[PDB]
């Protein structure tokens, strides 16, 4: 798919992603969700080759689900996303690897600190403030590299990434369909539904 | 006694139990007769009953159009062994656009059950089998045993009281063979030839089976009102 | 110790006759054939008052044209079950139609004798195998781990067998009805049972062309138990 | 065909005892006496050539043997079954280190690879134990100079001397009254050929004596010049003459 | 065939237990005894050389004591032989967790997979058991302190202060009436071999016939430090805590 | 007592399986013999053809392993047998693969460490046999080595294999106790094979016809089997003097 | 591969292994499971001969295999991780096939099937374990609870027990337990559940685990002090 | 490079009548602008009162007559010389067809 | 004891008592024979009619293996019959590599080696069978044996069966007879001969006599069965014997 977005900041993190599903010259959809709770604290959204990104995505999910059940603990945001990327590396040496992108977005409650991370579908994984995937970064980034404090609140970081939208919105020639943004913090994960 | 706790194990005087309590399940088996002449050959079956409300269990098996066997012991290893004839009958048609001979068939039986003889694991098959055919040489009877002995014959029986039927066909041989170019006569000789093996049971319209194989006829199963005929 | 693939000196395979032992001790259950359809009944035998008696699943579906009761060890059946439906289900893929009982019922019996040193023993279950189809009509098959299957006009397997057997002798004939195999199903099973047969304890179902395989409600079965009362008392 | 032997031969008895070890241990009691002793700046270990014919050549029979050049190995017990093991621990060696990190193995890290061997049957399916007790004397640069017993179960201990097989009990004895922490190589090679005297019967010299150590680097055995670093090896095999001249000053 | 001599390790009596691992247990009895005792601040490990002697290489030679990962380490009841497969497989588990996760082995997580190993050999594969009884003493970042033991039949459960191998009857008794819980690292060591001088087989307990083993947060600042006891410190240890 | 019957250790620690394989070789009734010359290694061997039915000239348990290696066997034929093809596929492949004719005594420990897989292995049946194996080697000279069902190995300066094994045993090592050197001080093989006989005679007591003893000789670059007239004429020397 | 058939029929028609299997739950501590209108309770006991015992860290009793659905067991504690593991994978496989959790009559199946296939493969053990299974379906408030056994066999049950002394509970519950009226809230269901296990247990202190499972995935365990305050009451009104 | 198909031409036609069926081709086999038989048979009697034609490639095309010739055989035995019906002979087929999705039957196939 | 138990188990004698068990499997079996003649082989069969209803001839004993080979043996025939399949494979396998058809020595260190396979196992049974053979190879003419056991050794003359022992002395008297030599022609009179008069051990049955024979001169050096004319005569030789 196209766009994801990913920016942390001093109490949560918030992960925006595109709406539109494409197969060729049409649009089959505008309101698909490119995300997946792999635990109550840790959300994960990704973008790639159709199959290979919701295979990979809910393939992940149960591997956590399950070690959440076998353990009765949470793993942490680092502990899942090192697993991910564990998963993409092996993948990548293999016959037919995944095409898929992903960030992990979640908030360790034994730190109680937001944490981001970007890794790509070779295996490269990065703890990062703000980050994106694709063609999305080209934009956004110097916006963010201007704007951006550790400290922002949740309000201030949706205006950063309004801003963000506001640039791919006027710049790139593809229409996205807007975005689906969702809040990780220590409360949990939540959809904002106006946007 | 010490040594017929498997197949892999020869007694002191040079016996296979196991083969041999294998071949005690055939003469529990419910008896059938094989008789040939120069133009036909004929299977003739007693079908056993388990009660009756019960179905009468079914004997012959065919293999292919020219090729059958009839059964005694246990069903399911003819099963296996028929599926295994089915194939090589076929694999001869596919391959070499040539009906497999009656003998060579035999061969295969043979080679099949003596396997199952010497190694460790596996039994022995509990069933005998009587083939008949016709093929390029003619007419054919064959008798299997599953020790590997495979036997061609003019007539035979195999199962309980089978030796009333072979004495029979051993008196009649000069002349059962003689019945060319007359299937009735040889199915009505092979009937009589049963008859003498049976003991306070007769031949009933859904007891009897049988079946025959020609020059001018493939292999077919007779049943029910069909060998109402020959009662 | 000994093979598990061993004749006996009488040239029976001794674990098919142990099986058959374990199938003796298993509930009872009786299957009759009619022109108008196949009735399959079962004892269930709850172990105790507390066990919910309804979920003592004995009559199986294995397609709309074929059902299916067991006695003996019913736990190994689950998997004879599942071939069952698979065969009948890949059957109707490959050639688009119904699939013939004694098909179904033979490639049930072919996984009968694949054990050895395939499976570590015999199936020690006994299943009576009932259903229609165009070509033979209404049909019923006992399958056991031997590998062999009778078809039967009647049949009853489990504790009480020889006893219900014999009953079963004196009672079918060729025009029998399909109420008249319901009630004679119950009335033999009562005969049978340890305990008093009700609704609860004692599972009725039937195979006919128009309505397919149906198990039977307890509210229903009841009505022909109250009908069954009536007429013996009836002279 | 197949090995059908897929189940365990060793096995728990009701007592506790794993049966087909302890045999293994009794064999290694009738077997031959052999022993080590640990010295400050080398180890010795010895055994005799029990000869099973005088028109036998003894010499083609090595008893002794080396697995790298700085760990060499000595038995009790059956011959064929040492033999073998020789084979698979200088392999191992190799296999298992030496072609990963370009050096050989230090001596506590190859016995634990053999008595890995040695365990496995003794669980392993279809097979018995080995019916040997090793003895392996060695040296490495950040361990020094090491002796290993190594028995049937697998199991492995550390000496500072010891001695296994027909009379290893007086034999141990014998090495607690003369051992201590401040000999000299010589002076445990003469307490070796004293020791070894004692379970002797026959002839006692150096055609009827297999004895060697772990020392001093030997250049002159290396087989070639030009590289600083590589200064030869330690083990070394005493001649039929080296022990004679030694049984004079005895 | 080969049938005739299959001992068949992987079945039940008549009474419903594994015979193989009641005769691993009986084996289990006779070893050397191990102690663990957790307390608030640490725990201690001790266990008793079987038998040794003087010509034995004391300062080179680990027979019960060994290292799993820097936070977890184990006592051994049993065959040595057998232990050293386990505790190579437990190494190799403890450090693929950390490959996979970038985070230690969690203690637990490390005791329940070499417990399952041990369970499929009482299940499968027609094999012989370990003869071998772990004391696991491990620290992580979810329970703290953490003491375990695992045996034969695959099963294993989670102690304040236990013992494993010889006279553990005796040795448990010794360890409920002393031990207490708001108890000290220092205590705990005086009580472990307080413990082992009155169940011991020999005549005296001395410091050649001992392995001892702590792990503390005795390290500076929050982390933890394993401490594998050398043969002199051992002796020190005894002199100070009034046994020799 | 199925510690009898499988090659598991007994409560003595011995192996009964393999104490049997040894009983095994006596079977035949054949005693063998092997010595060393100064440039050659002779070897001779009992030929007993007790039915006048067979082919004489198929009846022999001397076998060309190699062309330098010659291999004479002490037991039942079917195990000789399987002992021989599988030392000519071993020898064979060692060429191939290093390049250079397989030594004697480097053949002898490959089989001996087959031998000694079946003491361990329980599917696996020792063979009932000891193998001899004699050659001219390039490197250690005229070499004797041999292989018994325990895996057990070693050189010799001579040998002897059978069930009077003891007695022909003996009468060499007084022989070598009087010449005091490890071998037959003699330039011709054909004098070699000579004292071969002559020594078997004495230390056995029978005389020989030429259609009663199997003789194998190797020299430099190849090992050869005498014909029946190749021994009688060796006969007729001994006679002679 | 080890392929020995250890699971076979002897002549009077019974499976040994599978009847030795039973044998080692008999020996299990006691577990138990009744259900209420609109909930489940599990009870199990832990033999007190184990002191000086870390409770925290202890493998419990009850597992959970799922967020709404929990297993409990008598018989080989070794045994009955290998089960658990298997279910647990099987729910998220099933989630992740059929995108909607196991219902409790699936798992219950699942698991009794592994049970079975393990009496007539070559080379393995029967599993000496009785679990009992209980939850509640997706989207459902009527309460289930399941029985398995070794052999394989599955049923249903309005309240259970299984492991050693069960015959005498089960005797206290088909006595105590109305089916026309179930135990219409938690505490009656809970009550119920301690009384059954004060018949056996010995001492009401650390010996007895409560855990509640209530619909749409509410599952807890219950502490030392709120089991106490049931013993208590029990036995106040006893003295009478 | 190996080519593992081939063009042998020929072209077939079915028409169904209300009681009554017809299944023709013409006999010419051909590689390239050669002629190979003038009379090479097409269509065949496959038993059970079904008739088949497989055209394009002729060694694709008598390997599937061959292998549905087979595939009633083998109906037959195992349900009782039951009739195959020609709807359930076109489900079969579709199946031999597509057990080989990944190196097709290069035939157009007429029953 | 228990030793005679297990095949590949040494007894205490150094014997592999189930081998033994396995000859006696062969003793009770028909007889069998072979004659080495100047310039090839003869086989010859005892074959029991257990009833009329055999058909005459039409039981074949005899098997060719190659098109130069001919095999015939005694004991469990189904075993015989997996031995001669084997030893087809060998001969295809060695002629598919070395081109020339397996020289007669070489064939018979092939079935050996398989039999003696089946003594080294218990998993498998020891074969029932004692199997005569040869044929016409480059270095002419061969007759061998084959044991239970795996032994084989080449024969001037060779038997088996239950009138091994009268066989084996008529025989002997050809061997002393005929230092020089016998003809092919000479070998199926006689083998007709000894047959017939190995009968008196199977004298109960009547029997058909079956004839095999390779020959450089005769046959070209391939196998071929003995019919018609040539068999009669020699059934009229062997008739004209015994009485
Ligand atoms: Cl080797």
């Amino acid at each position: 798919m196209d766009i994801i977005l990913g920016i942390r900041v001093q109490d949560s993190v918030i992960l925006a992603s595109s709406k539109a599903v494409t197969r060729g010259i049409s649009v089959l959809k505008d309101s698909d969700d490119k995300t997946r709770q792999l635990s109550p604290h840790t959300l994960m959204s990704f973008a790639g080759e159709a199959g290979d990104t919701v295979q990979f995505a809910e393939y992940i999910q149960a591997n956590i689900q399950l070690y959440s059940i076998r353990e009765d603990y949470e793993l942490s945001p680092q502990a899942v996303s090192s697993f991910v990327r564990q998963e993409l590396a092996k993948s990548i040496r293999s016959r037919r690897p995944y095409q898929v992108n992903v960030l992990i977005g979640g908030y360790d409650k034994k730190k109680n600190k937001p944490e981001l991370y970007q890794i790509d579908y070779l295996g490269t994984k990065v703890e990062l403030p703000y980050g994106a995937h694709g063609y999305s970064g080209f934009y956004t980034f110097s916006l963010l590299d201007h704007h951006y404090r550790p400290d922002m609140t949740t309000e201030e970081g949706l205006d950063l990434l309004k801003l963000c939208v506001q640039e791919l919105e006027k710049r790139m020639p593809m229409d996205f369909k807007g975005v689906i943004v969702k809040i990780v913090d220590k409360d949990g994960i939540r959809q904002v539904d106006d946007f | 006694n010490n040594y017929d706790g498997d197949t892999v194990t020869f007694s002191p005087t040079g016996r296979l139990f196991q083969v041999e309590y294998a071949l005690e399940a055939i003469k529990q088996g419910s008896v059938t007769v094989g008789l040939r002449s120069n133009t036909h050959a004929v299977l003739v079956a007693l079908k056993r009953n388990a009660d009756e409300l019960s179905s009468y269990q079914k004997k012959i098996i065919k293999c292919d159009e020219h090729m059958g066997l009839s059964l005694a012991g246990l069903a399911p290893d003819a099963r296996v062994l028929s599926n295994y004839l089915r194939q090589q009958c076929n694999y001869s048609s596919l391959v070499f656009n040539r009906k497999l001979a009656v003998e060579r068939a035999g061969h295969l039986l043979c080679d099949k059950a003596q396997k199952n003889t010497q190694s460790y694991g596996g039994r022995p098959y509990g069933v005998g089998l009587l083939i008949i055919g016709y093929d390029k040489s003619g007419a054919h009877l064959l008798e299997f045993q599953p020790s590997g002995n495979v036997t061609e014959l003019y007539g035979t029986a195999i199962g309980a009281r089978s030796q009333g039927a072979k004495t029979y066909l051993e008196r009649t041989l000069d002349t059962f063979i003689k019945i060319d170019g007359n299937p009735d006569e040889l199915i009505k000789a092979g009937v009589e030839a049963i008859s003498q093996s049976l003991r306070d049971e007769s031949l009933t319209v859904d007891n009897l089976s049988i079946a025959i194989v020609g020059k001018d006829t493939p292999f077919t199963i007779y049943d029910g009102e069909a060998v109402a005929k020959y009662i | 110790d000994r093979g598990v693939s061993t004749f006996s000196p009488e040239g029976r395979l001794f674990q098919v006759e142990y099986s058959l032992e374990a199938i003796k001790l298993g509930s009872t259950a009786i299957g009759i054939a009619t022109k108008e359809g196949v009735v399959l009944g079962v004892e269930k035998r709850a172990t105790s008052p507390l066990l919910e008696s309804d979920s003592i699943e004995k009559i199986v579906e294995i397609d709309r044209h074929i059902g299916c009761a067991m006695s003996g060890l019913t736990a190994d059946a689950r998997s004879m079950i599942e071939h069952a439906r698979t065969a009948a289900v890949t059957h109707n893929l490959y050639y688009d139609e119904d699939i013939n009982v004694e098909s179904l019922t033979q490639s049930v019996c072919d996984l009968a004798l694949r054990f050895g040193e395939l499976m570590s023993r015999p199936f020690g279950v006994a299943l009576l195998i009932a259903g229609h189809d165009a070509d033979d009509g209404y049909q019923l098959f006992h399958a056991e781990p031997s590998g062999t299957f009778y078809r039967y006009n009647a049949k009853a397997i489990g504790s009480g067998s020889e006893g219900a057997q014999a009953e079963l002798l004196n009672e079918w004939h060729s025009s029998l009805t399909l109420k008249e195999a319901e009630l004679l199903v119950l009335k033999i099973l009562k005969q049978v049972m340890e305990e008093k047969l009700d609704e609860n304890n004692a599972q009725l179902s039937c195979i006919t062309k128009q309505d397919g395989f149906k198990i039977y409600d307890n509210e229903k079965t009841a009505e022909l138990i109250k009908e069954l009362k009536e007429k013996e008392a009836a002279e | 065909m197949t090995d059908r032997y897929s189940f365990s031969l060793t096995t728990f008895s009701p007592s506790g005892k794993l049966g087909q070890i302890d045999y293994a241990l009794t064999a290694v009691k009738q077997g031959v006496t052999s022993l080590g002793i640990k010295a400050t700046n080398g180890v010795v270990i010895a055994t005799e050539k029990k000869s099973s014919s005088p028109l036998a050549m003894s010499e083609t029979l090595s008893k002794v043997s080396l697995l790298t050049p700085d760990i060499g190995a000595v038995y009790s017990g059956m011959g064929p079954d040492y033999r073998v093991l020789v084979d698979k621990s200088r392999k191992v060696a190799h296999t298992s280190y030496k072609r990963i990190y370009g050096e050989y193995p230090p001596t506590k890290l190859l016995v634990s690879e053999v008595a890995k061997i040695m365990q496995e049957a003794t669980q392993s399916g279809g097979v018995r134990p080995f019916g040997v007790s090793l003895l392996i004397a060695g040296h490495d640069e950040f361990n020094g100079f090491s002796l290993y017993q190594v028995d049937p179960s697998g199991s492995y201990f550390p000496w500072k001397a010891t001695a296994i097989g027909k009379g290893s009990v007086a034999a141990k004895t014998f090495l607690e009254k003369r051992w201590n922490d401040e000999l000299e190589l010589e002076d445990a090679i003469h307490i070796a050929l004293l020791t070894l005297k004692e379970s002797v019967e026959g002839e006692f010299n150096g055609d009827t004596i297999e004895l060697a150590i772990i020392g001093d680097e030997n250049p002159d055995l290396l087989g070639y010049t030009g590289i600083p670093t590589d200064k030869g090896p330690r083990f070394r095999k005493l001649t039929s003459q080296e022990i004679n001249d030694r049984l004079e000053a005895l | 065939g080969s049938r005739r001599y299959d001992s068949r390790t992987t079945i039940f009596s008549p009474e419903g237990r594994l015979y193989q691992v009641e005769y691993a247990l009986e084996s289990i009895s006779h070893a050397g005894t191990a102690i663990g005792i957790m307390a608030s601040d640490g725990i201690v490990l001790a266990a008793e050389r079987k038998v040794t002697s003087t010509l034995l290489e004391q300062d080179t030679s680990t027979e019960k004591l060994y290292k799993l990962n820097d936070k977890i380490a184990v006592a051994v009841a049993g065959l040595t032989a057998d232990a050293e497969i386990l505790i190579n497989t437990a190494r190799i588990h403890a450090q693929n967790y950390l490959k996979t996760y970038n985070e230690d082995i969690p203690v637990e997580i490390l005791v329940r997979r070499l417990s399952d190993i041990k369970q499929g050999y009482t299940q499968h594969g027609g094999l012989r058991p370990f003869g071998v009884s772990f004391i696991y003493a491990g620290y992580d970042d979810r329970y703290g302190y953490q003491l375990y033991t695992s045996n034969p039949s695959g099963n294993y459960t989670g102690w304040k202060a236990i013992s494993v191998g010889a006279n553990t009857s005796a040795a448990q008794t010794l360890l409920q009436m002393d031990y207490k819980d708001d108890m000290k690292v220092d205590d705990a060591i005086e009580l472990a071999l307080k413990t082992l001088s009155k169940t011991t087989d020999s005549s005296a307990l001395t410091y050649d016939r001992l392995e001892f083993a702590t792990i503390r947060k005795g390290a500076n600042d929050g982390e933890v430090y394993q401490k594998i006891f050398k043969p002199q410190e051992i002796k020190d240890i005894l002199v100070k805590t009034g046994i020799t | 007592g199925y510690d009898r019957h499988i090659t598991i250790f007994s409560p003595e620690g011995r192996l009964y399986q393999v104490e049997y394989a040894f009983k095994a070789t006596n079977q035949t009734n054949i005693n063998s013999l092997a010595v060393r010359g100064k440039d050659c290694t002779v070897v001779i061997s009992q030929k007993k053809v007790p039915d006048k039915l067979l082919d004489p000239t198929t009846v022999s348990y001397i076998f060309c392993i190699s062309r330098t290696i010659g291999m004479v066997v002490n037991g039942p034929i079917p195990d000789a047998r399987n002992a021989a093809l599988r030392a000519k596929a071993e020898a064979a492949e060692f060429r191939y693969k290093y390049g250079y004719d397989m030594p004697c005594d480097v053949l002898a420990k490959r089989m001996a460490n087959l031998s000694q897989i079946y003491t361990q292995r329980a599917y696996m049946r020792p063979l009932g046999v000891i193998l001899t194996f004699v050659s001219v080697d390039e490197e250690l000279g005229p070499s004797i080595y041999k292989t018994d069902p325990a895996g057990y190995y070693v050189g010799y300066k001579a040998t002897a294999t059978g069930p009077k094994q003891q007695e022909i045993t003996t009468n060499l090592e007084n022989h070598f106790k009087k010449s005091k050197i490890d071998h037959i001080n003699e330039e011709s093989w054909e004098k070699v094979v000579e004292f071969a006989i002559t020594h078997m005679i004495d230390a056995l007591g029978t005389e020989f016809s030429k259609n009663d003893l199997e003789v194998g000789v190797a020299t430099k670059d190849k090992f050869f089997t005498l014909s029946a007239e190749n021994i009688e004429e060796r006969l007729v020397a001994i006679a002679e003097q | 591969g080890y392929d020995r058939a250890l699971s076979i029929f002897s002549p009077d028609g019974h499976i040994f292994q599978v009847e030795y299997a039973l044998e080692a739950v008999k020996r299990g501590t006691c577990a138990v499971g009744v259900k209420g209108k609109n909930c489940v309770v599990l009870g199990c006991e832990r033999r007190s001969t184990l002191k000086l015992q870390d409770t925290r860290i202890t493998p419990s009793k009850v597992s959970k295999i799922d967020s709404h659905v929990v297993l409990s067991f008598s018989g080989l504690n070794a045994d009955s991780r290998i089960l658990i593991e298997k279910a647990r994978v099987e729910a998220q496989s099933h989630r992740l096939t059929l995108e909607d959790p196991v219902t409790v009559e699936y798992l219950t199946r699942y698991v009794a099937g592994v049970q079975q296939r393990y009496t007539q493969s070559g080379g393995v053990r029967p599993f000496g374990v009785s679990t009992l299974i209980a939850g509640f379906d997706p989207r459902d408030d009527e309460p289930k609870l399941y029985q398995t056994e070794p052999s394989g066999i599955y049923s249903s049950w309005s309240a259970q027990t299984i492991g050693r002394n069960s015959k005498t509970v089960r005797e206290f519950l088909e006595k105590n337990y109305d089916r026309k009226e179930p135990p219409a809230t938690v505490e009656e269901c809970v009550k119920l559940t301690v009384r059954s296990l004060l018949e056996v247990v010995q001492t009401g202190a650390k010996n007895i685990e409560i855990t509640v499972v209530k619909p749409d995935s509410d599952i807890v365990a219950l502490s030392s002090e709120e089991i106490n305050q049931y013993v208590t009451q029990i036995e106040q009104e006893k003295q009478e | 490079q190996f080519n593992p198909y081939g063009d042998n031409g020929g072209t077939i036609l079915g028409i169904a009548g209300e009681d009554f069926a017809v299944l023709a081709g013409d006999t010419r086999n051909i590689t390239d602008y050669s002629i190979n038989s003038r009379y090479e048979p097409k269509v065949f009697d496959c038993g059970d009162n079904i008739v088949m034609s497989a055209n394009g490639f002729a060694a694709d095309g008598d390997a599937l007559v061959k292998r549905f010739k087979n595939s009633v055989k083998w109906y037959h035995f195992d349900h009782n010389d039951k009739k195959l019906s020609i709807n359930s002979a076109a489900r079969n087929i579709q199946h031999l067809l597509y057990s080989r999705r990944f190196f097709p039957y290069y035939v157009y196939n007429i029953i | 004891t228990g030793y005679d138990l297990s095949n590949s188990v040494f007894s205490p004698d150094g014997r592999n008592f189930q081998v033994e068990y396995a000859v006696k499997a062969v003793e009770n079996g028909t007889t069998s024979i072979g004659i080495k003649c100047n310039d090839g082989v003869v086989f010859a069969v005892e074959k029991l009619i257990t009833s009329k209803l055999l058909v005459p001839q039409k039981n074949v004993k005899i098997q060719v293996v190659d098109r130069h080979i001919g095999c015939v043996y005694s004991g469990l025939i189904p075993d015989g019959r997996h031995l001669v399949n084997r030893g087809r494979e060998e001969a295809a396998s060695f002629k598919k590599l070395y081109k020339t058809p397996i020289p007669i020595p070489a064939f018979a260190d092939r079935l050996g080696q398989y039999v003696q396979a089946h003594t080294l196992y218990n998993s498998v049974r020891p074969f029932g069978v004692s199997t005569i053979f040869g044929g016409v190879d480059k270095n002419g003419a061969h007759l061998y044996m084959l044991e239970p056991s795996g032994s084989y050794w080449g024969y001037k003359g060779a038997a088996t069966g239950k009138g091994r022992q009268s066989a084996k002395a008529e025989l002997e008297k050809l061997v002393d007879h005929h230092p020089e030599g016998l003809s092919a022609r000479e070998a199926v009179k006689q083998a007709a001969k000894i047959i017939y008069l190995a009968h008196e051990d199977n004298k109960e049955k009547d029997f058909e006599l079956e004839i095999s024979w390779c020959s450089l001169s005769e046959t070209n050096g391939l196998h071929k069965f003995v019919k018609g004319d040539l068999l009669q005569e020699a059934i009229d030789f062997a008739q004209k014997e015994i009485n």
